Formats: structure tokens, C-alpha cells, sequence
């Protein structure tokens, strides 16, 4: 039979079939959360949306969203588990006041947390910030615009980072654990405020290592009429 | 351009079959309508599948094949006696589904598209009705296994309207008749399939 | 001198820039000394075989189904039949296995067209034989019995012998020069809760359902030796067109759910014994 | 090296571009993956006979009214009156009916000018035959029994025969360059409340009337043969001139009242049996 | 302001963290906007209006009238208000004319003759 | 004339210009009378023996450790034993004393590469003899009883004689392209404070220990004259690397402790007695 | 591709431009469709006996 004639860019020249243009799409990580200046600051895993961050159904209830496995760019990072390249996250404050908030960048260490966190469980972090440490840091003010754009770079000794694991909670060997992540970024607070963060992929990156389609599940027909009453 | 794209198969044209005119049940034009109201109406191409002209050679591919487009010419005859009067206007209207209720006047009419018949003069009337549908193609028959969402057999509507009353003389005929021939400039039809009974 | 700037311009301030947009210009802030500094690939990048496009992951082959053929199966049977939705494997009950790339990855877009591919491998030796046809039926689907139906569609006979193998190349003819996914866009039911009329009366979109069919029959039946088996199995392949296409992002009708587990902050979170 | 940005420029913020202006510059936010990425009209475009401005809406003939001759009337007699506003079809009724376009379309701007086209259709056989004159008068109107006024105006006589029809052109001679409409530019009156001089007091503007006229007299009588009718039927078609002009959007004049129903959510309200 | 499918929570799942095309607004420092919602769907022309808008006919026509649509998410009780225009790209077509209207302008406004 | 101005752009403001890139544009504002007025240093400038960068730093002669070697000594014996570690000194212990430029500057940066040199001075006359190597162990220690597990890796042998040093590179070979640093990145304890496995739980990162380890053994004792001392000591200096690498900035490993008093308001602070 | 826009520049809010100044600038906003479109003086204008200054 014949092959016929494609209809692309029949419609408009908005082509979306690029894998890394789909990446570079946004997603919400983490929305209307809270920080609390008793602790050093909210940690953020310098990570691409996976598997990883796949919520369950009646498993613990974490701080993240839980249609991210959902995402179209989780789907695609679950096709590659190789990945390299510079990120860039989206913040955004739930105020207007001029307490500014501080974003610092932490390189590739070896421990892999989130949320709001002591450091070495200490019961002061005014007097010894973690911003003012050495670290490549950047302030928001909300008063004169309450989101920012940083650009996380790729800072560590691997080649390709981990995207995905079989097992997230299984404790391995640590040095071939920190291979998640490639460190995170710490988000310090003035006062208890609220924000919301979001990621993309930065102009250099690069997926790799590809697998296809893992065991999946769906039921989207029971929530839907047909179209035959 | 919207043709070669959604039919991975060439649509085929059967000129033998289409391009030969073709009439219809006749209308009877009284001395007893008013202005604004109709004559006739017609879903082409399912009124001319189901109700009018069943066994016409020109419904002979609507049975086998189930998409294509439809370019049309409507030749109207008119025959009244010279010692009448009278004023018919017919138009087309394109996607006419879920729209005849509205835009349906006689204003509406001399807006879109269409044939003024004078009844005296005895005049004929060729309505170009070209194929404009918001699909590439429209669905030629209905089908007890087919779906219920889409409407097939209606991308256009035929409006046959008193324009302005017939009159006549002293003791003169108190109607006269119009007879609607039709024919097909280009068919074009995609998806072949088993054959079926038409309507 | 301290003279004045006499040069303005009317703004529109903006909280970000090419925050929707997946290409154009950005407003990112480098977390390094040189501005300018990026990430090298001189030494390690991508390899060749790897797809730039996720077209060329809806081109790779994927296993949609198999079907079993014997000997006692006389001729005019449907072996196989299937409505060939890119969208959904079924309209009417749970899915829960390993999806093709095509079916998974289409399942991103609202939208898709273009001729769609299928590959039928037999499992057999050089010492089966018997005819199969290939049905391809649009606007209706034909009565199991009437075979003389599906013979008027759209069809390739295949005679097996000692290739084991067929392509075929399902086409693209309906009324629209797109057609839309079936399945819905936005779900924020996660939690399997119970569904009825009420909640289906809110959803995002309505499934818009295909009544396309591909159907596989006896032309003349499996006559094998006796020396070799009776039933045999058939691989269904299946795959994208080289004119296939897609369009309209939204979220993914499928999601894993084979090994799943949460994260927890590692090593504060019971990591150390 | 950091050096630091010594240029600057004084800045006023505005919080929308090119929101009252139809054309120019714009700040829109596409919601596509690139930026540039415009809806094609490559292969689906306009249609060479639809009309690209709302003047050639405005050239399109449209019945405004007609009127019945008959044997019995007199020479003299005031077959045709009235006052030719495109704006209004009356100044002291209601209105309800199939308004021709120029005057539909003119309801839209407050300004209008240029000639206005009469084509009159005459509803008859060859065997009818008479004179009618149509007549154009400004600044005043003439007695209806002194047709000796309006032969003075601006008039064509027409010798009913085999000729059916006649074209005729209403000039434009006024005061002013411009005329204005005569309806208003703003009724928040939506529920057809009772009106009195309190609300009239405060109305948005004032109904300059017009005192234009058309008229068409009977110059010698309708004598047909006893074989075809007595009387006969007149169409007044109208549209706007090749030189007709409009200017300052408004509100509309006219609004429709034929099968209007308002919307609802589909399908949560009660469309599911 | 409407539940999709009818549950009793959506902060942990919003609808702007789907993966669907969006573009956030931020009060404090411009609390207008102006987004361009493209044309993607599968007719060569969309549905204006119809003769009914409550009829319940087949339903894969009825949706014709849309392209999609735009939502708005909040993060508390807050108003608001929508503008309407068209595109650089914009295109119509298929004319029918004037339908049947009414007036009575007339009657809420005063003659020049007092 | 006054003239309006249609030009506009969209902007996205922001607080300041520069503040994490240490090199690109900078938003200073100058406390001068002249705005493009610098400091001079046309006739004070940096002398030409100085470093630029924190490499050249790291290309200073540094004394590591010294050890001493007897005639008592017999061979085979690890006289000389370390993990050879820019980042710490030890894994295990407190350490106070006076470390190397190259440690010291290591210690800034989070990742480091490239071979290391070590240069072993013999304090001793030209009537003291003996042989001794230098060994350099990858993915595994030796047995401290068992030299030829030693003789097997990367050695350099060394006759002991009438020169009374030995240049020596380390090189670089591991499973990554560069090593990252053992100790922290972030500690906020600074008073002393008694740490528990709850406080190493919540550490900023894991110390990826180094297995690697630098030793040097008697090949030939030292057989000195009876004249002269029998145990004499050695002096091993340290540096980088001419191919030596550093990169990623964070909070210092070392601090000084020797002679620190904390500032005070000179002279409200009773210094005027 | 989408990369970032390294361009800055310090800028100085001013609530309005040329509102002393009787000439020079201006920052108005037309109420017409054409932006650009001025009101004609082609066929009436200003008469040649009136005065142009206050002297």
C-alpha cells in the first residue's frame, strides 16, 4: 500500500517531537511548601523527574506532587537512566515582604536528601548560615520579584549520572548511592514563608543508555464516557 | 491539499456515473405561500440516497465506499404561463448541521450563495455548490455497527423559498411546478468497503 | 561633566521569560565563576544509535500481541481481530503489562496520524503451510461469519511456506487529517477511588472512541505434517510509520507500576544500623 | 575579568502593549514549544469570494422593504415613503425582522457617509406597463397630495415595460461631511424595563433624526391587459455605494432574538440521562 | 469553577504539574497577562455557534465548538477577570449573512425637536 | 512637537547583576567624583615571583612528613606508610601542625586530579649507603610482612650514595576521571560540640575514603661507617602535579587556630588607658 | 535550543515622560486601531492671516 504524505506541519509549525524540547518543558516539584528558619533550609536533589519521584498508592505521603510520574519528561527519563548536563529550577516566594531568601549550590558530596533539614543536628544556623560559607550562592528579594532562574551546574566525577534505581530505599553500597544525585541546592529562609519550585533541563544536556518501556498500568477508560451516550 | 494526506490510499472518480444530470421528486409553487417560506430543503447528499432518487446510477459508488468529497451543480427549471407573477430565490449553505434553524431568512439567502427564478420568464437556475465541511472528508452512510457521534450524509443544505408570491391573472392556474435536476463535477472517494443497501 | 540621559521606553514587566517555551531565549542564572561556562561533551557524548527524535522511539519494533493457529481452525475463522488504536490496548477493562514504544510514547500527545506498521513473524519450521489474509476495515466492521465482507476492505493475502515472516502497512484514511488520543489528558484520580456516573460527568475530555478493526482469517487452513506440531503461535509486531506523526503534549495514560518505592533523605532516615 | 554596566535609561512601566489598538506591536505569551511557531494555512485558506472588510459586507444587496401597485391608484399618489437611515429602519416603534447587511453592519459604527444604492425589482409580466418616478429630498419634506414638490428634488422616471428593474443611486448632500448614527452608543437597558423621562434624561447620547426622504410616485397608472393581475409587487433591494464609508466602533444597534439559549457545562448539567 | 472528576483534594495533585503547557502569574510584580492558546485540534475549521446550545445531540459534534481549554489555578479565594481577542494568525469563514434581530433603541433616547 | 514613543520591550527585573559569577558584568556603583576612575597601579604593581593562580600555590615545596631509617632496619621493612590523600592527613585522628600549600589550597576545592609529586631529601653524608623503593599500590594495600606484593606495583628503586635526594611523580589512575575530596563541604559545628551517629546521620556529604596507599621499603639496609651517625632522617616534600587540577568551590577543611583573638572598636574599646 | 539572555541594563522608574516638557517626547496611548493613524489636516487646516505665537 502506499505511504501517503505526513501531516506535519499541516496544522502549524509548533513541532514538539524533539526529546530534549520535551525535557526542557517544566515541571512542579514541590507545591506550597513551607519553610521553617529553625533549620538550616530546605534541600532540593539536583536530579531529573523519574520513577524515582513516583507516588504510590497508600505509601508514606512525601512533601513532593504526585502526578509527577505522570509528567511527560518522567516518562521520557524512564526510557534513559544516563544523563549529563547543567539543570536550571524555577523558585517562586508566597510573599511581597523584603526578607530576601537565599539559594546556595552544594557540588556533588555523596548524601542525597530533600525537604527541610538540621545539619549535623544542631540547634543555631543564624549566627553559622550555610549561605555565607564559601558556596556559589543567589538571593531572591520578593519585593522586587519573587521567582528566580538558577542554573545548577554539573559538578561531579562521573561521566553519565544514575537517573533511576530498581529499589529507591535499599541501602547498597553509599558511594555507588550518591550516584543519584549530582549534590543539591539549599533554599534558606528569614522568616516561615511559603514557596513552590520547579524544574527543566538546561541548554547542554544530554540523555543516553536507552532501555524502552518498562511494566506499566493504566485505567483512564473507567473515568470517561464513549461517545455513544 | 487536505485529500492526499488523510487518504493513504488515491482517491478514484467515476466521471461515467457522476457527471450525468439527474432529477428529483418535482415542487409544487402555489398562489397560496408567503414570503419567507419553504418549498423545499435538502441534506445533500443523503436526500438524494434516501428519499429522492434511490435507484439512480449516480448513488450506484455510495454504496462501497465510505468518505469523499462533493462538488455539485443544481439546475432548477421553472414553468408558469406569461399572464403569472412571482419571485423564487433558492441558496446553499455550507455545514448546514446544527444550523437551520437560524440564518434561514430570505436575507440570509441572498447573503449566501444562490439562483433568483422568475415564474413568468420561465428562467433556469445553476447552483456551484463546492465542497466546504470542517473535515477533510464527510461520512457517506450511517451503519447499525458504525459509532453514533459522528452525523454523516450532510455537509451543505439546499433552501428552495417564496422570494416574493405568485400572482396570476382572471380565471388563470392557481399553481405552476419547478422540477430540481442535479448532477456531480467532482466526486473524489476514500475507505472501500462491502457494499450495503443505501439508507 | 554630569549631563542628563534624555533617551526612555515604555515596559511590560514580567515575572519570567521562556518559562512555556521548550526553545527560544532564557533567563537563567549560572551557579559558576564564568557566566558563559558550560558543560563540555568533547570527550564523552551521545552515541549514534541512539534517537534524537521520540518518532524514532515509536520506530522501533514492539511485540503488540500474540495468537495461536492449528489445524482443526477452518477456513472464514477470525484468528485475530482488535480495533488498532495507538492510544489504548482496550476500551472496556484494567491494562497491566509491557506496552510497545509506539503505544507508550503516543501516549504523551493528544494527538497522531500517519500509516501505522505491522510485522508478522510465525513461529514455525519449513514444513508448515497453509494461507492467511490481512483485513483492513474503516466506517464498519464485518459480521465474524461473512467473510466476503472483509474480503472488500482494504486486504493482503499471505501464502506461509518457508518465509516465516510478512510486513504489512496499515494506512491512514478517516475524516479527519488528525485523529486525538481516546484516552484523557488530565486524571488526578490516583488513588484506584470508586467511579460513578457523577464523577464520569466531570471528567476533562470524552473517548472519543475508533470503531477501526484489524482482522487475520483462514484463507486455507494449517494442513502440517505429522512429524511437526499442529497449532502454531503467531508474533503480532507493530510500529510507526515512516510518516507517522505527533502533536499536543499533555499527561501520560500510562505509568509504571511494577517495583515502585518512595525516596526518604538519605543517611538521617534509618539508613545507619 | 567583572567589570560593571555603566549604561542606563529612564523607564515607564505599563502593564499591557497594544491593548486598545487592533494592530501594531503586541506582548503576547505563546503557549507552544517554540516561540515563532505560527498556526499554518498552507493547504486550508480563505475563500476568494468571502469579503475581507465589512464595507464589501456592506456591498452586498439586501431587500429593505416592499410595496404593492395596483390599477385603482392614481397618478400623484405616494406609492413609496420614507425616511432612508441606514442607522434606524424606525424612530418610533419596535422592530423585529430580517435587517438587510449594510444596515446591520453600519449598526456597528457611530459614523457613516457616501451614496446609498436602490436596485427596485418589479414583481410583473411583460404585459404590465406604466410610469412611477422615485424622488431624493433634503433640508425638507414635500405635501403627499403637492407632487409637484417632489418633482422639483432629485428624481428619475422609470417606463415600466419589458425591463423589469432599475438601478438608481441615492446621493449625499448633507451639512456635514459625516453623518453620525442615530441610535445610541451605550444601553445598559437589557430586561426591557419601563422607561420614562427621568431615563431618557440620562441617556448616553441624543437621537439626531434625520429628515431625509424617499419617495415614489405614480406618473401614469398601472393599465394592464384583464388577462394577468392588477396588482403587482414591488422589491426594494439596498446596499451601500462604491464610495460608502463607516468609522467610530460602537455597540450594536440590532441583536439577536431568534433562538438564543444561553450555554452550560457539558456534560456535568444533566446531559447524561 | 469546577472538580474534574469530582474528589475532595487538589494540592498534591494540581493541574498545572500535569505536564501540560503553561505560564504562571505573579501579582506583585504584574498582575495581568497575555497568553496566545494555539489552534490544536483535527478540523480543518472550527464551530462557531449553533441553533441550540443546551441540545444533547452526539457528543464528538459537540465539542466542536472548542479548540480545548485555559485554566486558572489559584492558591487562595482571590478575583479576577478575562479579555478575549484574536490572534495574529486569525481567519473566518463560510459566511451566511444577518440572522432575525430585534431593537429598541429608540425608546431610551430623546429627538433634537425636544 | 511632542511626539509620543511606540517602542517597548518585555522585561524581568532583577535585584542584582553579577552576585554569584565572579567574572562578566558587574551592577557596581563607584563612591568617586569620576565614574570610570580605577585605582592606579601604574607605578606600585604585583611583583613578577608571585602566584596568579591557586595551581602555582599548589607548585610549592611542602614538607608532608619526615621519617628515620637505622642500620638496625632489616630489609623488606615498610619504612614509610600512608594514604596518600590531598584532602586530609588522616581519617581517623585530630590533626594540628603546619600542612602543606598544596593540602592547604586542596582544601578549598571539592574535586581534584592530575599526579603528584614527591621529592624524599636524605639528611645524611656522603659515608652513608643503602638501597630503598618507592611504591605507589592501586584498588589494594600489600601485607606489610610480604614485599613482593610491593615489588609487583608502580616502584622506583633508589641507591642511596653521593646525591642525597630522589625526584618521584605519583600518578593518577582510578575509575573516575577526577577524585572528589574526603571531608566536607558544609559543617556548622564549630565549638566542639560531642558528636553522635543521630548528628553523623544528618552530614552534609560521606567521606569517600581512598584506598590508595604510598610506602617505601628497605631494599638494602643501611650499612654506614662506624665514623659517622648509624640512624639518619628523611624529608618527604610534596606538591602537585604540573597537570595537577582543582574545581568546585566550598567551605575550607583547615582553619587556623594558632593566634586568634577576635576583633574590637578601636579605641572606644578601653584601649585609651 | 534555549539559551539565556546574558544582556542587562540599570534603569531608573519614572511615573510619566514629558509631562513638564511641552515638547520633546511622549508616552501617550492612542484610543484607535492604527496607532499611528493622526487626525487629518489635508484638506481642512489652519488659516494663513491667524497668529502661530504669542507675539
Amino acid at each position: 500500500f502506499s505511504d501517503g504524505v505526513t501531516a506535519m506541519g499541516f496544522q502549524s509549525l509548533d513541532t514538539q517531537v524533539s526529546i530534549k524540547d520535551i525535557l526542557r518543558r517544566p515541571v512542579l516539584l514541590f507545591n506550597h511548601v513551607e519553610l521553617d528558619p529553625d533549620y538550616t533550609g530546605f534541600f532540593i536533589p539536583i536530579m531529573p523527574p523519574s520513577r524515582m519521584m513516583q507516588y504510590k498508592s497508600g505509601d508514606k505521603e512525601t512533601s513532593f506532587q504526585r502526578l509527577i510520574g505522570r509528567t511527560p519528561q518522567a516518562a521520557i527519563m524512564n526510557l534513559f537512566r544516563f544523563w549529563r548536563g547543567s539543570l536550571r529550577y524555577t523558585i517562586i516566594i508566597h510573599s511581597t515582604d523584603g526578607h530576601p531568601i537565599y539559594v546556595t549550590h552544594v557540588p556533588h558530596t555523596g548524601n542525597r536528601v530533600y525537604g527541610l533539614m538540621k545539619v549535623n543536628n544542631l540547634h543555631e544556623y543564624t549566627k553559622v548560615p550555610i549561605f555565607g560559607c564559601g558556596l556559589t550562592t543567589e538571593m531572591i528579594i520578593p519585593s522586587v520579584n519573587p521567582s528566580i532562574c538558577v542554573e545548577v551546574p554539573f559538578d561531579t566525577e562521573n561521566n553519565w549520572a544514575v537517573t533511576f534505581d530498581e529499589d529507591a530505599q535499599r541501602n547498597y553500597s553509599w558511594r555507588d548511592k550518591g550516584d543519584t544525585v549530582t549534590g543539591h541546592l539549599v533554599v534558606t529562609p528569614v522568616v516561615s514563608v511559603y514557596m513552590s519550585v520547579w524544574v527543566e533541563a538546561g541548554d547542554d544536556f544530554e540523555v543516553s543508555n536507552f532501555y524502552g518501556p518498562p511494566s506499566v498500568k493504566t485505567n483512564d477508560w473507567n473515568y470517561a464516557f464513549s461517545d455513544e451516550h | 491539499g487536505d485529500l492526499v494526506i488523510a487518504s493513504s490510499e488515491p482517491t478514484q472518480q467515476f466521471r461515467s456515473l457522476t457527471n450525468r444530470w439527474m432529477p428529483i421528486n418535482s415542487i409544487r409553487v402555489t398562489v397560496n405561500g408567503k414570503r419567507n417560506d419553504l418549498l423545499a430543503q435538502y441534506y445533500i447528499p443523503e436526500d438524494f440516497l434516501s428519499t429522492h432518487a434511490k435507484c439512480a446510477p449516480n448513488t450506484i459508488p455510495f454504496e462501497t465506499y465510505v468518505y469523499g468529497k462533493y462538488e455539485l451543480e443544481m439546475k432548477f427549471v421553472a414553468n408558469g404561463n406569461k399572464f403569472q407573477c412571482g419571485k423564487v430565490i433558492i441558496s446553499v449553505k455550507f455545514d448546514s448541521y446544527q444550523a437551520d434553524n437560524i440564518n434561514t431568512g430570505f436575507q440570509a439567502a441572498l447573503s449566501r450563495p444562490h439562483i433568483m427564478l422568475d415564474l413568468s420568464t420561465n428562467n433556469e437556475g445553476v447552483l456551484k455548490i463546492p465542497f466546504r465541511y470542517h473535515r477533510a472528508f464527510v461520512r457517506n452512510q450511517t451503519h447499525k455497527t458504525a459509532t453514533a457521534g459522528v452525523r454523516p450524509g450532510k455537509f451543505a443544505s439546499i433552501y428552495v423559498q417564496v422570494l416574493s408570491p405568485l400572482q396570476t391573472g382572471e380565471g388563470g392556474a392557481n399553481d405552476m411546478f419547478i422540477r430540481p435536476f442535479y448532477r456531480y463535477t467532482r466526486a473524489e472517494f476514500a475507505g472501500m468497503s462491502y457494499k450495503v443497501p443505501l439508507t | 561633566d554630569k549631563p542628563k540621559d534624555v533617551s526612555s521606553i515604555t515596559i511590560i514587566p514580567k515575572p519570567r521569560l521562556g518559562f512555556p517555551h521548550g526553545k527560544g531565549k532564557s533567563d537563567a542564572v549560572a551557579m559558576r565563576v564564568n557566566p558563559v561556562a558550560l558543560t563540555s561533551f568533547q570527550d564523552v557524548s551521545a552515541y549514534p544509535d541512539e534517537p534524537r527524535t521520540t518518532l524514532d522511539i515509536a520506530r522501533i519494533w514492539g511485540l503488540r500481541s500474540t495468537f495461536n493457529w492449528g489445524s482443526g481452525d477452518e477456513h472464514g475463522k477470525e484468528l485475530f481481530n482488535t480495533v488498532l488504536d495507538p492510544g489504548l490496548r482496550f476500551y472496556d477493562q484494567d491494562y497491566e503489562g509491557q506496552i510497545t514504544p509506539m503505544e507508550y510514547v503516543t501516549g504523551l500527545y493528544n494527538f497522531w496520524s500517519g500509516p501505522i506498521e505491522l510485522r508478522f513473524d510465525f513461529v514455525s519450521n519449513a514444513f508448515h503451510t497453509g494461507t492467511v489474509i490481512i483485513s483492513a476495515e474503516y466506517n464498519r466492521s464485518s459480521t465474524n461469519t461473512d467473510e466476503c465482507q472483509s474480503h472488500s476492505t482494504y486486504t493482503k493475502t499471505f501464502h506461509l511456506g518457508e518465509q516465516k515472516s510478512v510486513h504489512f502497512t496499515v494506512p491512514y484514511i478517516y475524516d479527519t487529517v488528525v485523529r486525538r488520543n481516546t484516552a484523557s489528558a488530565y486524571l488526578p484520580v490516583t488513588d484506584y477511588d470508586k467511579v460513578d456516573n457523577v464523577s464520569r460527568a466531570q471528567a476533562m475530555g470524552i473517548r472519543a472512541e475508533s470503531k477501526m478493526r484489524v482482522k487475520v482469517r483462514v484463507v486455507n487452513v494449517l494442513r502440517p505434517v505429522a512429524s511437526t506440531t499442529s497449532t502454531i503461535e503467531v508474533l503480532v509486531y507493530m510500529r510507526g510509520g515512516k510518516n507517522y506523526a505527533l502533536h499536543g503534549l499533555k499527561q501520560s495514560t500510562y505509568w509504571p507500576s511494577n517495583s515502585v518505592v518512595p525516596i526518604d533523605s538519605f543517611p538521617p532516615d534509618g539508613y545507619d544500623p
